[PDB]
């Protein structure tokens, strides 16, 4: 029911399954030999990206769940300049 | 004949359109 | 429809709270997702204790404050309650 | 100075001596020599003040310039303004081409340049023969100048005098015992040029000098050329050359009658029938050693006729004009083969007449056969494809059905011709690159018009699949215009030109059906131009969002569904949201905006100006490039 | 000027306005020489009058020249009047809605896809700001047109 996202620093980022199913490679990681059909952890590993990009990806997942058809005035997503060029590579690796 | 209303010109004949208006 | 973020020292939860709702619902869902009793769980938000189920608005967050772009950090306290020992995420690298 | 050069050019243009003398003195030597030895760029063409003095016949001012100075006539200049404007010619060349004998004689008297060689090595004798003045030619010949100068295609002065109406120039040229058997690049030994404009006196003069008969490169005798030009007098003169035989007489009469059957200026069906009956009578005149007409296989395009092997079938079609014209086309194709340059020009004229008489399907077949013949000949058939698009749009505008196999055939032929046009453009560097690119763009526009017509025709599923295959084949070569415009860009742009003919009524750009068909055929939706604009960049710049909102909505839906990026940037770093210049287009694009984290991340990276090189995946570097 | 605007002879009306005619020529019915042009779909005559600044004023029937242009299904003059730079938003929503309505039921112009697309554009332009949403005021349902209550949402449209 909930998807447990870990990072290189071991921070858990448990979000909803429907929130995390937008990213294609997240779906790929959940599929394969990683179903764990007891809806308690559904954990996946991330041994290459730090925790802040996971925080931004989770906030983007909630962002996309909330704002996907709500009128046309999509709010401005906050992207720090320092965390840029890291969320981009993460998004490409997540196919988000 | 049929039922087709010839009133589309009547909606435009209310403006003064003629040889004189 | 206000988006909330609940953070321990390592884990992080992303949940949505209805505007015409109370704190009891979010306490129930965090109890279900973390298998901990509601009395053990404490909402040490902004270094301040909170009640059980009276009102969402008085707790310190509104729809505009706890936006889905960046929901407010809520610290979870458990009985030995624990202090606000929320470990920060890794610092992003400096600009080139 | 350039201003002083303009001043002395204006002084020499009016033929004033004192004004030019006051503007060519009281100075040093170097500036004066530069003034008298340079061209002036007037109206996009550079020209010497001596050129504009000789053009107006201002002999006094140039004569006093020659007296008071040492100006030479060897200055490089143009030839004329009659569609040539090529430089390299001397001042004596334009002086002889200006029809003024006195300026030529004074230029000869001081530094004669009768043997000037330009890029086309055209002597001033060429310009004198083009002008058609006997005295200038006589003086230039008396000035010890060769009359046997042949250009890259052997443009002998006798040939160009025979082409023109100047019988005096060509008779003076042949009076000096010049060679009449001068081979050209195409094999035309000055009789094909003579018997093309119907110059009876020039042809008589060359026959008097015994120019002889030789088949040129295109497999045509000079008598056959005379029969091709609808000139009966030169044919009648050449038939009395005493060396013609029976084979080249009836065929010459048949060729003349066929030319008279379908021509613009000379269209006489009664003369055509009389010549054909005369040829048939000359064939069947003895009964022994009969010269039967060779029978080519029947052609679907020319109806279903099987020539005229008898006088009876020729007589029975006297009152039936279209059968006579088809017979003329058949015999012209039989005589001239499938390799003549003007083999399809009567077919083009007949097709234009048929379209003007609302006879379309036969016109379509005739023009299809003409296009096939021209593609066999490997020529520039852009005008033929333009006529195809025009007649197809006329048929559509007249609510007349169009044969889908015909559309597929003309589309495939246009695709092949576009392929050879691309090959020519790649081959041509700077000789006629502008003309080649103009024909390239015209071919692209005609293909777009054909696609637009095809979208408005009910076609079979197999025919539609074949048309889509042809479009797929054209797209997978990626044609581009001058400003980087792909075919999709032309189908999306509102500034794509539309021809003034019936194409205006039917082919309207931007067209939603054309873009939908291109994207269903697998067009590159993310292709950028030289300016970086995508198809989505051009479609928002459309300035009529409400008049044809159906077109705009369908084309934006098709572009987004095909996979265009609703966030990419041009060379000016402008999002199509920002380059929308229209509320309606902005709102449609925002509604169709499928947001992604990668797009937001790349846009924030580009906005804050972080050096992304050597820190990202290579495929992501392009993503930063346009997002 | 009024009849010349109504007729297709753009040369005559262009000559009249070039001869310093009256741009705000009121009629008995209130049509100020722009409705006659924007009733027959003469885009060039409307362009000429806007060049001469004929000005927009409500006629007797409570209609702008833009309203008449939308009524007569003539979309191009509707666009040109919307590009007048003095129109506000509410006029744009109502003009697009009226254009779709006129395209829904007319003799010469009957294209239901145009009606759906224009109403969709009107709804999207109406619900563009997200906040400060311009909810449609709806008359109560009338038994004649079935029992529908318009389309207050893009989803029901």
């Amino acid at each position: 029911m909930y998807v447990k996202l870990i990072s290189s620093d071991g921070h858990e980022f448990i979000v909803k399954r429907e929130h995390a199913l937008t990213s294609g490679t997240i779906k790929a990681m959940l599929s394969g030999p990683g179903q764990f059909a007891e809806n308690e952890t559904n954990e996946v590993n991330f041994r290459e990206i730090p925790s802040h990009v996971l925080s931004k990806v989770c906030m983007y997942f909630t962002y996309k769940v909330r704002y996907t058809n709500s009128s046309t005035e999509i709010p401005e997503f906050p992207i720090a300049p320092e965390i840029a060029l890291e969320l981009l590579m993460a998004a490409n690796f997540l196919d988000c | 004949y049929t039922f087709f209303p010839p009133k589309k010109s009547h909606g435009s004949c209310a403006p003064p359109v003629s040889r004189a208006g | 429809d206000v988006f909330l973020m609940i953070r321990r020292h390592k884990t992080t939860i992303f949940t949505d709270a209805k505007e015409s709702s109370t704190v009891f619902e979010l306490k129930r869902i965090v109890e279900g997702i973390l298998k901990r009793p509601p009395d053990e769980q404490r909402l040490y938000k902004d270094d301040q204790l909170l009640d059980d189920g009276k009102t969402l608005g008085e707790c310190g967050f509104t729809s505009q404050t706890a936006r889905p772009q960046a929901p407010a950090t809520v610290g979870l306290a458990f009985r030995a309650f624990e202090a606000l020992c929320i470990e920060p995420f890794s610092s992003p690298p400096e600009l080139p | 100075m350039e201003g002083l050069a303009g001043y002395v050019y204006k002084a020499a243009s009016e033929g004033k001596v004192l004004t030019l003398a006051a503007l060519l003195l009281n100075r040093s030597e170097s500036d004066i020599r530069y003034l008298l030895g340079y061209v002036s760029q007037q109206g996009g063409q550079r020209s010497t003040p001596l050129i504009i003095a000789a053009r107006n016949g201002h002999a006094k001012v140039v004569r006093l310039l020659l007296e008071h100075y040492r100006v030479q006539t060897q200055q490089t200049g143009t030839v004329r303004f009659d569609g040539y404007v090529i430089d390299g010619a001397t001042a004596l060349w334009c002086a002889a081409g200006a029809g003024h004998f006195e300026v030529v004689k004074l230029l000869v008297s001081h530094g004669a340049n009768v043997n000037h060689t330009t890029v086309t090595n055209s002597t001033p004798l060429r310009a004198a023969c083009f002008d058609g003045r006997l005295d200038i030619v006589k003086y230039l010949v008396e000035n010890n100048a060769n009359i046997s100068i042949a250009n890259k295609y052997d443009n002998t002065c006798l040939m160009i005098a025979a082409y023109k109406g100047h019988t005096d120039v060509v008779r003076y040229l042949l009076e000096q015992r010049a060679d009449p058997n001068a081979k050209a690049h195409c094999g035309a030994t000055a009789l094909h040029f003579a018997a093309e404009a119907g110059h009876i006196d020039i042809v008589k003069e060359l026959i008097k000098w015994r120019a002889a008969i030789v088949v040129n490169g295109h497999g045509m005798t000079p008598l056959k050329v005379a029969a091709e030009s609808c000139k009966a007098d030169v044919v009648e003169l050449l038939l009395s050359h005493a060396d013609c035989d029976r084979r080249s007489r009836i065929e010459a009469l048949e060729l003349l009658g066929a030319s008279f059957a379908n021509d613009r200026e000379n269209y006489d069906i009664i003369k055509t029938y009389h010549y054909l009956y005369l040829a048939m009578l000359e064939r069947f005149q003895d009964g022994d050693n009969i010269l039967e007409k060779e029978v080519l296989p029947p052609i679907h395009a020319y109806g279903n006729r099987t020539e005229c092997r008898n006088p009876q079938e020729l007589e029975s079609i006297r009152q039936d004009r279209d059968a006579l014209h088809m017979e003329g086309l058949i015999v012209r194709e039989r005589i001239l083969g499938a390799d003549n340059i003007d083999v399809s020009h009567p077919i083009i004229y007949r097709g234009a007449v048929y379209a003007d008489n609302m006879e379309f399907e036969q016109c379509i077949k005739l023009w299809l056969h003409a296009l096939h013949l021209r593609q066999k000949g490997n020529r520039n058939t852009h005008k033929d494809l333009l006529r195809f698009a025009q007649v197809f749009s006329q048929m559509i505008h007249l609510n007349e059905t169009v044969k889908a196999p015909d559309i597929e055939c003309v589309l495939r032929c246009s695709v092949l011709e576009i392929e050879q046009s691309m090959n020519r453009v790649k081959n041509i560097s700077d000789a006629d690159v502008h003309n080649a690119m103009d024909n390239y763009e015209c071919n692209l526009y005609t293909f777009l018009y054909l696609v637009c017509i095809s979208t408005k025709t009910q076609c079979s599923e197999e025919d539609q699949c074949k048309i889509n295959k042809q479009i797929y084949n054209l797209i997978h070569l990626d044609p581009r215009t001058r400003e980087g415009f792909t075919l999709l860009h032309l189908a999306v742009n509102s500034n794509t030109p539309v021809d003034d003919f019936h194409t205006n009524d039917v082919c309207s750009f931007p067209n939603a059906l054309v873009t939908k068909l291109l994207l269903d055929c697998g067009a590159e939706v993310n292709a950028v131009d030289n300016e970086g604009n995508s198809a989505l960049h051009i479609i928002v710049q459309y300035n009529r969002p409400i008049s044809d909102f159906l077109t705009l909505h369908s084309i934006i839906i098709s572009l987004v569904e095909a996979g265009a990026h609703t966030d990419m940037t041009n060379k000016q770093n402008k999002t199509p949201l920002d380059k929308s210049t229209t509320g309606v287009s902005e709102i449609l694009l925002k509604t169709q905006m499928k947001m992604s984290l990668k797009c937001l991340a790349a846009r924030a990276v580009r906005a804050n100006d972080i050096n992304y090189q050597d820190q990202i995946p290579r495929t992501l570097e392009e993503f930063v490039g346009f997002h």
